[PDB]
RNA sequence: GAUCUGGUUGAUUCUGCCAGUAGUCAUAUGCUUGUUUCAAGGACUUAGCCAUGC
RNA sequence: AGCCAGUGAUGGCCGUGUAGUGGACUGCCAUGGCGUUGACGGGAGCGGGGGAUUAGGGUUCGAUUCCGGAGAGGGAGCCUG
RNA sequence: GGACAAGUCUGGUGCCAGCACCCGCGGUAAUUCCAGCUCCAAAAGCGUAUAUUAAUGCUGUUGCUGUUAAAGGGUUCGUAGUUGAACUGUGGGCCACGUAGUGUGGUGCCGUACCAGUCCCGUACCUCGACGUGUUUUGACCCACGCCCUCGUGGCC
RNA sequence: AAUUUUACUGUGACCAAAAAGAUGCGACCAAAGCAGUUUGCCGACUUGAAUUACAAAGCAUGGGAUAACGAAGCAUCAGCCCUGGGGUUAUGUUGGUUUUAGAAGUCCUUGGGAGAUUAUGGGGCCGCCGCGCGGCUUCGAAUGAAGGAGGGUAGUUCGGGGGAGAACGUACUGGUGCGUCAGAGGUGAAAUUCUUAGACCGCACCAAGACGAACUACAGCGAAGGCAUUCUUCAAGGAUACCUUCCUCAAUCAAGAACCAAAGUGUGGGGAUCAAAGAUGAUUAGAGACCAUUGUAGUCCACACUGCAAACCAUGACACCCAUGAAUUGGGGAGUGCCUCUCAGCACGUUUCUUACUUCUUCACGCGAAAGCUUGGAGGUUACAGUCUCAGGGGGGAGUACGUUCGCAAGAGUGAAACUUAAAGAA
RNA sequence: AAAGUUCACCGAUAUUGCUUCAAUAGAGGAAGCAAAAGUCGUAACAAGGUAGCUGUAGGUGAACCUGCAGCUGGAUCAUUU
RNA sequence: GGAAGUCGGCAAAAUAGAUGCGUAAGUUCGCAAGAAGCAUUGGCUCUGAGGGCAAUUGCCAACUCAGAACUGCUUACGGCGGGGAAUCCAACUGUAUAAUU
């Protein structure tokens, strides 16, 4: 089969260090490419300032309007797209409003039938979106 | 080429109890061969065997009965300790209850039941159950 | 398999068991080796002496009888060759297709051929010399 | 504890990846919080700038 | 995929400086030293004792209380001990 | 709704508003959206985001795959590297009886068979004197075992 | 004088704490911490054990598996013992002229005991072509030869294997000389084409270039790409036979090297056929295509390049085991037909054997998701270890961009990412 | 025995010039991926109506067509005994 | 002050020897190249290296290169390239309207 040696460990690991960039997982861990093109420098959250109310479609067997609005990132003034969760909640973000954003699970992957969407919004003025959306609290 | 005779004849003997013969012929065997089968004889696994000699490395005939189910040969031959034992047991053998792991040690070439009662450690060789 | 191709050949010789001379034979040791220094003065090589014995005074192994090999025979009484026998029969083919090849330009077998025979030679001229049978910094060519 | 499940077909057996699942003296944010014991606490970015007292 | 030598690179000889040996340094002499068993260059990064996950083999984290090293906005000189 | 424990309950909307990590739900009777009522998990705790470990035999030394699913170089030569045939030899006696299989000889040799005989068919049998079992018992082998061995031959004694 | 080393294994040496495993003790339990317990006094018992450690290092035990040295055997030759001869120390002390005699060295010779290889053979004359006798002088101790590699000898063996010459064969095209007279060619049907200036057809010749039909096959040879008339030549290659020689010389491979169908490139030749580009005629809604008539580069040779193919068995090389029955190619061993010299020859029939291409429908076991594979396995594999090496990592972006090497160019080798998608795919 | 003079040595800092790394504007020219299915056709899948495909060279509105050599993954495991 | 002059940097200015270091795009791999750019240079007193011929010694010849201490400048004969980034044309060396090309 493969190398059986006894002295010949340096081929082994020559071997397994070559073929270890072949796998998307290991390669994204380790190459810094990734953290340069997502707008945020490897961090759970942002800050950024809002732009303007945009809605998309949702893609082909979906029918909708999804809300999302235009943010432009505070520590390197990057322009993202987000997306505003729940009934109503459009109308708790104004414009040039300060919001945190978050990202939206799967790790820079679109979600759901929303085009080319990764971010949502999580709070606006500091405030927290859901907790308007409960009433359990009043926008400052 | 031929790089192991060790390995060879365990090959030979496993072979012609799976397809369910009576006797083999084995070739070219040696010292370390003939010390491996007297561990499978003396325990009561093949049974008597004779070698035929010519003025070269010679051949063995070997009688079998039915009670070997495998034997092979481990490469390379690994080390192992007094205390490591155990953990060979657990990877290549059905049961502890039976089966024999062979080493050479500086005593002779002998199964790991006897080696722990010396209490040495040493290469392992094969294995049969 | 060859060691240089693709045949798979297994013509050779058997020798017997029995190594005693046969008894019917006469011709002591004493008088192969006077027959064996008589042949190598006429230039036979040590392959082409044993042919010689075997084929028409008896003597079959003749290390059976005498219990020396032809060689070193010869080596004893200083009539060896200058060069291992194998190693002059190798050169002696490459430099004929040599010879061959520079008139005949477009014989692309034979270049391939030439390049076996002398990777042979490269590969034999290096044994020679580690077990000192060959001066040290010889070269074929 | 040496364990796995949903998505390719009109059905079937595969390769294979997406998704699920459990931790983290691992960080941050949301909602909610009666008692007690033990506890880390401006490394992450900016070895950036510093009133006053010791 | 080659690196090192005017202006020290590897070694030798008397010397000088140091607390002391030393190419640490002056003069003279020789032509050496390292590298596919990965030199030279580039990227991330204070070392370790140790933490997390654990059939077994492993993967990963370690600025941080103990040990060692280094610095006092940036970078160089020096007195007293 | 499923993975995944827990409603074929009742109102509202009508591919809209929204849910949905994945598969999917919503176009007038929505088991999935917004609500009420019940129920389930775990509980002074519980969701979400990002990174990382196990799941992963999807990095495989233990331990993967390469005819057709991704993957054998167009074919030979060849250096560093990795891997490489057999051989020098694992004693001998007595102890002592325990044990121990072979075969070895002999021992009795019943009972039957068989062998050679008698009557005597036929063209079957009946009578009479070794050969083979299987009772015991020798020779080596091995296992339990103390000593000796100039522990091959010599050569001393 | 003498005077073996390493790795592996057993047991000791040598190792801050905290953390980790743990030995003891109800801090009311526990996470903890090393402390604590007396049916009471001027106290007693006291504890706080013992472990480990990537690799390297250090004393000593074995010698099985291993690896480091050495050798290449004529490169080696060397008995042992015992006489007997020849040739610093003391001299109370110190300094010198002194010396005992020894010990070494050489050369002689006397007891003995060994030898792992007979001292035999040669020189050697005489008298009886051979023939023994007498005196005689002169000068063989090493394992064995792998159903591993290499080399040798033989059948002047075997074959579309390779390179050079000289010829041969019909055919396509074009000419020449005769004959004949109205069409010929092509298609599904036609039209571009040729033709009374004699086409097509018939016979005989001539020139030039290419190609070797049928025989020709589940046949042969070659590393692959490839290879088909005969005769003469040159150097090779495999199998078989062998009581020849040699004695581990081997297997597989980064870097490096040589070869490599067709198309393509450069410079000289050559130019019959076919035929990319191009031109006409058709068909069609259109037809730039398929069909017809043509036609340049190419197709052929020499010398330099290029280095890509469904370059396929889509199956890397070396070694072992493994069930059957019919065939076939080459070598070897042990009744029938032809038979005046490549002839003590050549074919065939029966039985064995080594090598090669494979077949089973009356071919295993076994394996695989299946289709299928099965003595060059895709078997002997969760009962997972003979040895080496080249690739893969969901589908696209993409064999693309940038950098660099090679190339006259065409191109070749090496080779990403940002983004985007839940499938794409196999039987 | 201070101030001071001259020289050697260590050397901050500035200017200039090279080298290297990381980010960045740009008229125009292109490529990929999505959305809506708008225009023109029908190359592939059946012998897909000229079997398909690989390498290479030329041509053309687009899929593509044509020449040369190869393959079956073909539409044939097969017919002078 | 530094091309504002002028159709136009015409004319003038400007660079300059030698030695050590260093040198880009592009390329037909030969070049481009003295590319570009930086430093040194006087006088005086010494030291070292580089040879020949006769018997280790003696005698003798040639100026070149390297190094050190001290000392000085008013930057001080003559002679001696200014450089770089691009577009158009012709490949290049050569010839050619004696007396406007
Ligand atoms: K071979
Ligand atoms: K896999
Ligand atoms: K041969
Ligand atoms: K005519
Ligand atoms: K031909
Ligand atoms: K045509
Ligand atoms: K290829
Ligand atoms: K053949
Ligand atoms: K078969
Ligand atoms: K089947
Ligand atoms: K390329
Ligand atoms: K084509
Ligand atoms: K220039
Ligand atoms: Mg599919
Ligand atoms: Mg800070
Ligand atoms: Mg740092
Ligand atoms: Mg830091
Ligand atoms: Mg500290
Ligand atoms: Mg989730
Ligand atoms: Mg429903
Ligand atoms: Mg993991
Ligand atoms: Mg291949
Ligand atoms: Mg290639
Ligand atoms: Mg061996
Ligand atoms: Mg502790
Ligand atoms: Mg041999
Ligand atoms: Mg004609
Ligand atoms: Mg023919
Ligand atoms: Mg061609
Ligand atoms: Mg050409
Ligand atoms: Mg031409
Ligand atoms: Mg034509
Ligand atoms: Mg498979
Ligand atoms: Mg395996
Ligand atoms: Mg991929
Ligand atoms: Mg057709
Ligand atoms: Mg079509
Ligand atoms: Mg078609
Ligand atoms: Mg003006
Ligand atoms: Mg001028
Ligand atoms: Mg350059
Ligand atoms: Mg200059
Ligand atoms: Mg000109
Ligand atoms: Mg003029
Ligand atoms: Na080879
Ligand atoms: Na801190
Ligand atoms: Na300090
Ligand atoms: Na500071
Ligand atoms: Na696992
Ligand atoms: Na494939
Ligand atoms: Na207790
Ligand atoms: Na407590
Ligand atoms: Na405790
Ligand atoms: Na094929
Ligand atoms: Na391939
Ligand atoms: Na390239
Ligand atoms: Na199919
Ligand atoms: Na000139």
């Amino acid at each position: 089969t493969k190398t059986n040696g006894q002295h010949a460990a340096r081929k082994l690991v020559r071997l397994r260090r070559k073929n270890r960039w072949a796998d998307k997982g290991w390669k994204k861990s380790h190459t810094f490419v990734a953290q340069k093109a997502n707008p945020f420098g490897g961090s759970s959250h942002a800050k950024g300032i809002v732009l303007e109310k945009i809605g998309v479609g949702a893609k082909q067997p979906n029918s909708a309007i999804r809300k999302c609005v235009r943010v432009q990132l505070i520590k390197n003034d990057k322009k993202i797209i987000a997306f505003v969760p729940n009934d109503g909640c459009l109308h708790f973000i104004e414009e040039n409003d300060e919001v945190l954003v978050s990202g939206f699970g799967r790790s820079g992957h679109a979600v759901g039938d929303i085009p080319g969407v990764r971010f949502k919004i999580v709070k606006v003025s500091s405030v927290g979106l859901y907790a308007l959306y409960r009433q359990k609290k009043e926008k400052p | 080429t031929m790089m192991s005779v060790l390995a060879n004849a365990l090959r030979c003997i496993a072979g012609a109890e799976r397809r369910g013969k009576r006797q083999v012929l084995i070739r070219p065997s040696s010292k370390v061969v003939v010390k491996f089968l007297q561990v499978m004889q003396k325990h009561g696994y093949i049974g008597e065997f004779e070698i035929v000699d010519d003025h070269r490395a010679g051949k063995i005939v070997v009688n079998l009965n039915g009670r070997l189910n495998k034997c092979g040969a481990i490469c390379p031959r690994f080390d192992c300790t007094a205390r490591d034992f155990e953990k060979w047991v657990k990877n290549i053998l059905p049961s502890r209850q039976f089966g024999f792991v062979v080493l050479t040690t500086s005593l002779g070439i002998m199964d790991h039941e006897e080696a722990r009662a010396r209490n040495t450690g040493g290469k392992v060789l094969g294995f049969f159950y | 398999v060859r060691m240089h191709g693709n045949g798979h050949g297994k013509a050779a010789s058997a020798l017997p068991y029995r190594r005693t001379p046969p008894t019917w034979l006469k011709s002591s040791s004493r008088d192969v080796i006077d027959a064996v220094c008589k042949l190598a003065k006429k230039g036979l090589s040590p392959s082409r002496i044993g042919m010689q014995l075997r084929d028409s005074m008896g003597i079959a192994q003749v290390k059976n009888v005498t219990g020396r090999k032809i060689l070193r025979i010869l080596k004893h009484k200083g009539m060896a060759p200058e060069i291992p026998e194998d190693l002059y029969c190798l050169i002696k083919r490459a430099t004929q297709m040599r010879k061959h090849l520079e008139r005949n330009t477009k014989d692309k077998d034979t270049k391939f051929r030439l390049i076996l025979v002398e990777s042979r030679i490269h590969r034999l001229a290096r044994y020679y010399r580690r077990v000192k049978q060959l001066p040290p910094t010889w070269k074929y060519e």
